[PDB]
């Protein structure tokens, strides 16, 4: 028994987009379907349903007008269409089967499907670029000296970040890419070393964007006027 | 002589159906006439494992099979004079200026009725009178009674149900038990479950007078017992193969299943002569309970209030008991059901009205005066849907000639409560026409009148469980 | 119109302890509550459904209950599997909307540290741009709620910065953070000491690094 998503991705804001869930191993005309959706860090969501044994849909208020779900009982499918498609509508969404008896006593949210992502923007696939966040000249002799990459301006996420080729992930903290101002995202990487092998060792964080052709390395060093 | 009286009946019934059915005048959504339209339209244009599944949102198909049946069987016979009225999905709605299609359906019901449930309750009654050997004109009083019961008339023929079939099999069901074809009895009830399923509200006693019969009372008889288990069966699957066979398979069945017994949706969100109706406007159980408890607690209260009736069925069956036995069954599921509506007191009334044939005077007294009652808690509704002067005239007509005009049981504590009831009754029919609800209690009158309706249908129901044990003493069966 | 509040929205506890997480609707007109566990970033799973009923395949120390409108989720030893979110979730009736709570976050104890606190001007290859990012980084730091001020030629810096961070350390459950104060060029022009301001448990007088544009 297993759900499975399928169509959703970078779509121009007011454009459409036409979600499938596919079921296998149970019978979609007995469990009224449910979609939700999870914003990029934010808590669960829901949005619509249907029941499937009277079809009685129903949606959030956020989604009303503007969606319809429905379910292909032939071929075991479930359907939802987005058709304004807001900004404020990027998200992971779930579709999951809830199975209702007798007497109002239900089962939850047994079966969930691993989620598609659905990106309502406008934004040209772009490279990145790599600013080195050098290690400050007067890092704590003998204590620690942090240094990393900041890679900025790119899309769509996500992005393979790495240091002195992969081979050095011994403090290396990658902080989540943030979604700056003008509609794109933006990273940081930073690794601590000891004060002792700042000047002789060498390190250069490696980047690398799939959704846009463009890999880049950028040595980090210590910044001295 | 007497077969006036049986064509008085079809002439009041065609003319009660001169006024509004239900929903007409209301684009989005009409009444219960679109309902039926719909299915004949819907039946004759889409194979036999689409019936249940096609649409759901615009009056789907919430009846058992033998109502498909009836409706495919109506629209062939009917899209045979004229065919644009049931068209797929291009005849939605469909109203005519002539007013076509407005009287093939009254005559629909009209001939369904004489069909299934004139003969049943006449040759109930002529059973009755040649038994106890009743003057002619003594059964033809009783027949006229039961012909012309005012809430029935106008819930078939007014408001457009096809009630009168559901009942007519079941009297059917009551005759045969009667004259001891416990065999086909049984599938004569499974033949009125079939159409409408709220017949099931007879279920409790059926089994327990059949079970009783057959391996316990008169002997351990094996052979009846595996008769009536097999005409059941046959009959069962009979009728729900087509769905099976020509359908798609336990697919269909499952989703049929669920269409005639759905899920519920609400809590106490009708104004009915209920027990709850009148109890959740002090106990306020939204805001005490929760939904899966009032469903229990609903289930617990009406399986209590018909067990003292299945059990003394089941350990004492004969033919005298079964009138009251039906009503402390189907009232008590009436009473406290989670989920009942304004109709659904027909399935109360039928076993009621069969008592229009006793012989004592608090008997005819205690039926005439139900009957009022049950008409009165139905003005609500026959008031949306016009029907103003064909509520009254039959109101009128009904109690005419019974002699009501001309009457209570026997006691003080008896006349004045039913003279109450009507001086209670002739006060909503004043406060509802000429004085305007409070402006803060916006429905105040539908209240009073989902509360005056209750007290005398469980004053009633406790009456019929008193004759239950006070009688079924030796009792005559001439009584 | 149905709605639950979880509270509350971020605990500490060791392995071992036992933990108990409540969960209040504006009404009880249903007990079809269900409490599911989510992994950061995995589909939820069922813990519980019917309000008390434990699904199957969960363990044994998943314990619901109902009084009221307070329904509450309790492990009664909490194993290293067992931080992630929380969610209740209550439902009516079939073809009616359903309603999820904001999310209990249990996360591992630890002993309260104080944090580094690193700034790094604008690159050198990123001001022929035409826009600059103040980078200030606090380090290995908890608990996970902090402060941090921008503070360039002594004023009130508020609106042109962002601030990020991740999530517990799998090593040592410690925290990072790294804020950036961007600025076009011109700003940046403007002014020549950049400054921020870290105040945290750990730091007994918030500390403060900073440095001069040059
Ligand atoms: C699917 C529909 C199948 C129809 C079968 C249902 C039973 C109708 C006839 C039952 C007669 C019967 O049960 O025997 C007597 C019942 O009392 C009685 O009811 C005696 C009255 C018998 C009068 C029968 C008049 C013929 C019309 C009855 C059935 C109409 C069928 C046409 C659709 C004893
Ligand atoms: C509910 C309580 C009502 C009792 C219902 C039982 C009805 C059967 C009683 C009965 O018929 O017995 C006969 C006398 O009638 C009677 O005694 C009928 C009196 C009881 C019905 C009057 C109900 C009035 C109260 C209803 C509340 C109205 C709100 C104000 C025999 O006669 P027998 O008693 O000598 O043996
Ligand atoms: C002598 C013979 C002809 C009597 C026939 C008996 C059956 C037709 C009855 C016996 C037990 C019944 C059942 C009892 C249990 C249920 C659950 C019940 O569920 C509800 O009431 C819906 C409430 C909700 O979920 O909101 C629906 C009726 C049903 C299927 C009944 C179906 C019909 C049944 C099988
Ligand atoms: C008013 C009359 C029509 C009531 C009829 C009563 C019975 C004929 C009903 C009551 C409970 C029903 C059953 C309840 C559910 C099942 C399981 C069902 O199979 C499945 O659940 C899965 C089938 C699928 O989805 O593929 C097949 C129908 C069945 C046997 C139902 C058969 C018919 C039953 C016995
Ligand atoms: C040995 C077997 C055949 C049991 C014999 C007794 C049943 C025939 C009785 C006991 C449980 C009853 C049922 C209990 C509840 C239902 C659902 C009811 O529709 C409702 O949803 C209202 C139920 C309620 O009161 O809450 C219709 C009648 C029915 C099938 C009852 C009809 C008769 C039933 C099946």
């Amino acid at each position: 028994v297993q759900l499975v998503e399928s169509g959703g991705g970078l779509v121009q804001p007011g454009g459409s987009l036409r979600l499938s869930c596919a079921a296998s191993g149970f019978n979609v005309y007995s469990s009224s379907i449910h979609w939700v959706r999870q914003a990029p860090g934010k808590g669960l969501e829901w949005v619509a349903s249907i029941s499937s044994y009277s079809g009685y849909t129903s949606y959030a208020d956020s989604v009303k007008g503007r969606f319809t779900i429905s379910a292909d009982t032939s071929k075991n499918t479930a359907y939802l269409q987005m058709n304004s498609l807001r900004a404020e509508d990027t998200a992971v969404y779930y579709c999951a089967r809830e199975y209702w008896s007798w007497y109002s006593y239900s089962y939850g949210i047994d079966y969930w499907g691993q989620g598609t992502l659905v990106t309502v923007s406008s934004a040209s696939t772009k490279g990145p670029s790599v600013f080195p966040l050098a290690p400050s000249s007067k890092s704590t002799s003998g204590g620690t000296a942090a240094l990393g990459c900041l890679v900025k301006d790119y899309f769509p996420e996500p992005v393979t970040v790495s240091w002195n080729s992969g081979a050095l992930t011994s403090g290396v903290h990658t902080f989540p890419a943030v979604l700056q101002s003008s509609g794109l995202y933006s990273l940081s990487s930073v690794v601590t070393v000891p004060s002792s092998s700042l000047g002789t060792q060498t390190y250069i964080c490696n980047v690398n964007h799939k959704p846009s052709n463009t890999k880049v390395d950028k040595k980090v060093e210590p910044k001295s006027c | 002589p007497e077969y006036i009286i049986f064509v008085c009946a079809v002439i009041l019934r065609c003319t009660i159906g001169l006024g509004p059915y239900s929903g007409k005048g209301s684009p989005p959504l009409y009444g219960d006439f679109e309902a039926q339209r719909h299915w004949m339209e819907i039946t004759q244009h889409l194979p036999l494992s689409k019936w249940y599944w096609y649409d759901l949102q615009y009056w789907g198909l919430d009846y058992p099979p033998l109502t498909a049946f009836h409706s495919y069987l109506l629209g062939l016979i009917g899209s045979f004079f004229n065919p644009s009225w049931f068209a797929l999905e291009k005849s939605r709605g469909f109203e005519s200026p002539d007013n076509g299609l407005k009287t093939y359906m009254r005559s629909t019901v009209i001939i369904s009725d004489i069909l299934f449930y004139f003969p049943a309750v006449i040759y109930f009654t002529k059973w009755l009178g040649r038994y106890r050997n009743q003057s002619p004109i003594g059964q033809s009083i009783a027949a006229s009674a039961i012909l012309f019961q005012p809430s029935l008339m106008l819930i078939d023929h007014g408001h457009f149900q096809y009630n009168s079939v559901m009942l007519g099999l079941t009297a059917y069901a009551i005759n045969n038990l009667l004259d001891e074809y416990y065999a086909m009895a049984a599938v004569c009830f499974v033949l009125s479950i079939c159409f409408k399923q709220m017949a099931l509200y007879y279920a409790p006693i059926f089994f327990a007078y059949l079970l009783s019969r057959s391996l316990l009372f008169p002997k351990f008889n094996i052979a009846r017992l595996t008769v009536i288990a097999f005409a059941t069966l046959a009959t069962f699957a009979i009728i729900f193969a087509p769905l099976y066979f020509l359908g798609g398979g336990l697919k269909n069945i499952h989703q049929c299943i669920h269409r005639i017994f759905p899920f519920a949706r609400g809590i106490f969100e009708d104004k009915v002569a209920n027990f709850w109706c009148v109890t959740n406007v002090f106990v306020k159980y939204k805001e005490r309970f929760t939904i899966q408890q009032l469903q229990l607690y609903s289930l617990i209260a009406t399986v209590i209030g018909f067990l003292p009736a299945m059990i003394m069925t089941l350990l004492h069956p004969k033919k005298h008991l079964l009138p009251y036995v039906l009503i402390a069954c189907s009232m008590s599921f009436f009473l406290f059901s989670f989920q009942v509506h304004e109709k659904t007191i027909l399935i109360p009334l039928l076993p009621i009205t069969l008592l229009y044939s006793s012989t004592d005077w608090n008997v005819l007294s205690l039926v005439s005066w139900i009957n009022n009652v049950a008409l009165f808690t139905l003005w609500p509704l026959l008031k949306k849907d016009g029907l103003h002067l064909q509520y009254a005239v039959s109101f009128l007509l009904s109690n005419w000639l019974i002699g009501n005009f001309s009457l209570l049981p026997y006691n003080v504590v008896w006349k004045s409560f039913i003279i109450g009831t009507y001086i209670a009754m002739g006060f909503y029919h004043f406060l509802d026409q000429f004085v305007a609800p409070p402006s803060k209690y916006p429905d105040l009158w539908v209240l009073l009148n989902c509360a005056v309706g209750f007290i005398c249908f469980s004053i009633f129901w406790l009456w019929s469980y008193y004759k239950i044990f006070t009688s079924g003493s030796k009792s005559m069966k001439d009584l | 119109d149905i709605q639950m509040t979880q509270s509350p929205s971020s605990l500490s506890a060791s392995v071992g302890d036992r933990v108990t997480i409540t969960c209040r609707a504006s009404q009880s007109v249903s007990s079809a509550v269900a409490w599911y566990q989510q992994k950061p970033g995995k589909a939820p799973k069922l813990l519980i459904y019917s309000a008390s009923s434990l699904y199957s395949g969960v363990p044994s120390r998943f314990s619901g209950s109902r009084s009221g409108t307070d329904f509450t989720l309790t492990i009664s030893s909490l194993q290293p599997e067992d931080f992630a979110t929380y969610y209740c979730q209550q439902s009516y009736w079939v073809g009616y909307p359903i309603t999820f709570g904001q999310g209990t976050k249990v996360e591992i104890k630890r002993t309260v540290a104080a944090p580094s606190v690193f700034i790094f001007p604008p690159s050198d290859s990123q001001l022929k741009s035409g826009t600059a990012s103040v980078v200030c980084l606090l380090n290995n730091f908890y608990p996970r709620e902090a402060k941090v001020q921008w503070k360039v030629d002594n004023a009130l810096q508020s609106g042109n910065s962002q601030e990020s961070v991740t999530e517990q350390d799998s090593k040592d459950s410690t925290y990072s953070l790294s804020s950036t104060l961007t600025l076009s060029k011109a700003d940046y022009e403007k002014h020549k000491v950049y400054a921020c301001e870290v105040t945290h448990q750990g730091l007994s007088s918030p500390v403060t690094k900073s440095f001069n544009r040059g």
